[PDB]
């Protein structure tokens, strides 16, 4: 008998081919994300500054009532 | 570009390990005579080489 190694009646298909997945987000919708982002700071900051300088006027005026 | 260096060549460590259970050295297998390839490949390697495809 003959015992060599052959392959086993065939064997199944081998994967070659490139493959990439594009992900991707439609890029323009990410500028939009970035700026939707910045804009969201930007009125949160905004609100937080006139807030900080409401309670610094109220420094200013205890500095001023206490000075005589 | 320190790391996919690495990943290679734990894939060329695999490749290693072939040549050496083909031959028995891990790089210099001499192995191809003249006159045709001498000392065929023992029983149980095409399959590992269709893993590794």
């Amino acid at each position: 008998v003959k015992q060599d190694m052959p392959p086993v009646g065939g064997y199944g298909p081998i994967d070659y081919k490139r493959n990439l997945p594009r992900r991707g987000l439609s890029g323009y919708s990410m500028f939009a994300v970035g700026i939707g982002a910045l804009l969201f700071g930007y009125w949160s900051m905004m609100r937080w500054n006139r807030e900080r300088r409401r309670l610094q006027i109220e420094d200013f005026e205890a500095r001023i009532a206490l000075m005589p | 570009a320190m790391t996919p260096f690495f990943w290679m060549f734990e894939e060329r460590e695999k490749m290693f390990e072939f040549y050496e259970r083909v031959s028995g050295a891990r790089m210099h297998a001499a192995y191809v005579r003249p006159g045709g390839v001498h000392q065929d490949l023992p029983l149980g390697l095409m399959d590992d080489i269709y893993e590794f495809s």
